[PDB]
């Protein structure tokens, strides 16, 4: 992402929607739900807050933080060696290796019995209220506004209170801005294309960046003169 | 052992078998033997 | 003269993935997982935007400098040969 | 899957449906049936709970757990060796090998007479009530909401109480979100692409991962230096 | 098939149909006939129960079980050698080899005069009542429901009591779910792709699996090291 | 950009809009919001003011300036060596290199504990009032005017107060001028094509211009005569 | 220079299968079972979404660096040959 | 109108490419066996 994510409260999206006199029955409560549907459906990893927590595994199980949304990596605390993924069907089960993890709910399922693990994860940024906080990006803000205008107009079109030409314009305009908003958040900055440059140009290919926290991923590869 | 056609799987990889079957063991093809037998066959004739 | 430049759009790099690690695992595997059902691609699928946004293939910034480089190389062999003939000193006579 | 599956109760889908004034006659009872049809038709293996049980086989037959929906693997308890599949037409039948299993109802049919087997399977996650528990994923939640809105509008279109333009919009919008929801749950995380990387890049190909519980499937292949 | 076939009674399909107020004159009697037409037209071999019976052949003829629907194999009882098929036009008829069978009604016609044969066959699973028992698969259940809704609406369209747009939607929706239901039952599990793997990867090709009951079909082929 | 960016106040766009009698209810308040949406959606880096600030990092964290919109580069103050990007998942976290940075809100997250860093960034140019200041470019000004005329007419088309032919003309005319305005600001001057010439024509390729502030990027490459 | 990168969508990987074991059995068998009747593909089949979602084939992130690598290799043979001629020391004279 | 058109179909299986592939592998394995024994095909005649 080229621009920085400056945070603003959710009611800044309601100044923009209630400029439209057909969207004047909108609420904070409706703006809360349609934001989280929009934040999810875009899947932009720049909208989330990166956190790291150390949890302790009791017997192939550990309790996961409350704010966790997606795990970046799980690693061991004493080694720093990262855990990949549990493909075993019979993991902590005895009959009569490379460590792994698996997460379903608020429980993580590891391959190690009694160990502390660091979990680097993503959460949602909150307010003084326990409410979501959105980027002030006028591309993000415009297409979140067009998201809610397209969900409200879809209800109104089912009711028969909106022209099919009106909904077709809103469905088209949200469809353009959703790609512009995707490209706004995905396309790297100059400082991220340098780390992409160093990963791409490697005379001796570095193929074990998952073992670290992808720390040396964008590091530059140097060759001695001889 | 490699000249006698025996492949130790622990010498070319870190092993995560002991049964003599190709679905988990590896066939060895003796392509290093013919090279050595020229040089000992030349030494026979020097 | 640089190589060909591929122009690449990232509209289908899946959710929750960075462009760095997504490109990193495509070096290794020679396979890149994509998402044809991203929210950025709802226009072309629903008929609201031009269907060339989910199609058309990737463009190339390709300048054909190698035909120009070969043309200059062939002229250097021509001029080195004409200089040899006017002096009466062949390339067979030079070796 | 990139995001974690945080569980929420079924009435969270009814706050979203009853925002639509044509879906105000919906119930929990209708939300229960349309959820299970949706959970099945998507077939996402991340929505199910992985369980392991040891059952004992009496004579080529054993009784299967009550919550079982799909078997991951069946294996022997004393060996750990996995069972593949029964292709025999005349299995436990005498006239005048590699072990196998076969499951039809609540009975499993194995090739071994008197043995204990471990069964790794998938079930549905339940509540304090014996009712399904759904992911809080706003992509899952949105397309389950659009599923029920498309089944209710299909009835209303047969009755003549909905425009054909209204149903065509709901059939289109469910059709997009169903692919977005499929890709949301299928496309691997960074930690699952590492196990996919290790399976894919193998100088000596590992072709017997079914014998284990696919335990060493995503393990990295190492080559000695010589 | 990935999921297990848990059995439910036929009236579970009638809770789903009578949610539709145009299908409120449906019966168990109509649900019985339309189920058997649907079960047949799909031809899924996972919906049937595998049975094995030994019958005795008196003179090139034997009496077949009452529940038989399709024969998997016929084999001899003393040998276990399987019988292929009767291509002879003049079989048990004298003038003035490899054994075979042929079945038309409740009679099997073999090539062997006085012998006991094992017949591995498929039947329909019944209830405490002598009535069909259907899978609880919400993909099977949904498309059986759409089957009956399409047969009832076809009558109503001939009567002039249904819009041609209503029948065209039901004919389309049954057409999608019928392929999804086919693929749900046909596409192998992980444990059946392992037996498919062992049949497919064979350095010395095994081409006589019909002589056994396809017992060693999915067995793994091993090669000695030399 | 070929032309210079001479700054004018926001009410110069309102002389142009209120020439249109359907846009006579427009305000400064509406001109402020639609300008910032337009400035963002175009993403022209010539509309922003380049600033440089030195901040001090306390422990892998530093406080970012208030006007910051996008970072050009971050570099170290004592060395001048530039920082690339944080790909580490476990950055300032201990267990039991090439420096980097990461920015989310008003906080920057570096790889260096106690250090002063220079941040070259972009801000918005303001007035004597704390309000945006726009270029006087009659291409920029015309397409900002067509932006606001297209957002106001989209509301009026939803209300039913504008012909669909009127909105289709405004959507077309904004669509042309938005590309003309993009090319007006992007296409280099003669003095920027000279620095582009020197970067492009390099017998010994210079591939480390990020380490400097891209200072020697457009420098001419000289070859000695021999 | 890395190889060609295949861009792969997983919309037809069947139900109840992981991408790991599905790709694992396709290494072995060189056959991949798919599902053209998944719920993710109801749009293109019913006519609601663009039919290119069930079509178009898989894209390639292919950069043609090998023509650039061969062009530099051919220039090195040209410059090694010109240096040989100006010194009067042939490649035949070097061996 | 395809009932008076379309040309005649062929039940053609391409087994000859498979037969040639097996024949080429037999020449490869007969050659590798020759090399490991040090007994060439030129040395066999």
């Amino acid at each position: 992402m080229v621009n920085n994510i400056n945070w603003v409260k959710l009611p800044v999206i309601l100044d923009r929607l209630l400029r439209h006199p057909l969207l004047t029955d909108l609420n904070l409560e409706t703006a809360i739900q349609y934001t989280l549907d929009f934040i999810s459906a875009m899947g932009l990893p720049n909208v989330y807050v990166d956190k790291i927590e150390t949890i302790d595994i009791k017997e192939y199980r550990g309790e996961l933080p409350c704010d966790l949304i997606s795990i970046n990596q799980v690693r061991l605390h004493k080694n720093g060696i990262a855990l990949r993924a549990m493909t075993d069907n019979f993991n902590a089960y005895p009959t009569h290796g490379e460590p792994s993890f698996k997460t379903q709910g608020r429980v993580i399922f590891t391959s190690i019995k009694h160990e502390k693990v660091d979990i680097s994860y993503k959460a949602i940024m909150l307010d003084d209220e326990g409410l979501p906080l959105i980027p002030d990006n006028p591309i993000f803000l415009k297409t979140l506004e067009l998201y809610i205008k397209k969900e409200w107009f879809t209800i109104l079109f089912d009711m028969g209170k909106i022209s099919p030409a009106v909904l077709n314009n809103t469905q088209q305009e949200y469809a353009f801005k959703a790609g512009q908003c995707n490209n706004e958040f995905v396309i790297p900055s100059v400082s991220e294309m340098e780390a992409i440059t160093n990963m791409w140009n490697q005379l001796i290919p570095r193929v074990t960046e998952f073992r670290r926290g992808f720390k040396n991923l964008g590091d530059k590869e140097y060759i001695r003169v001889h | 052992d490699l000249l006698n056609g025996r492949l130790h799987m622990s010498d070319l990889e870190l092993v995560l078998i002991k049964a003599a079957y190709i679905p988990d063991r590896l066939q060895h093809y003796p392509i290093m033997n013919s090279k050595l037998n020229v040089l000992r066959g030349e030494e026979s004739k020097r | 003269n640089w190589g060909s430049i591929l122009e690449l759009d990232l509209s289908k790099v899946p959710k929750g993935w960075d462009v760095g690690k997504w490109m990193y695992y495509a070096r290794v595997n020679h396979i890149a997982v994509i998402d044809s059902f991203k929210e950025g691609t709802i226009g072309a699928s629903t008929g609201k935007l031009a269907g060339a946004l989910n199609n058309a293939g990737k463009g190339m910034i390709e300048t054909n400098i190698g035909n120009y480089i070969q043309q200059q190389i062939n002229l250097l062999e021509f001029i080195k040969m004409e200089m040899a003939d006017v002096a009466g000193i062949s390339k067979q006579r030079e070796g």
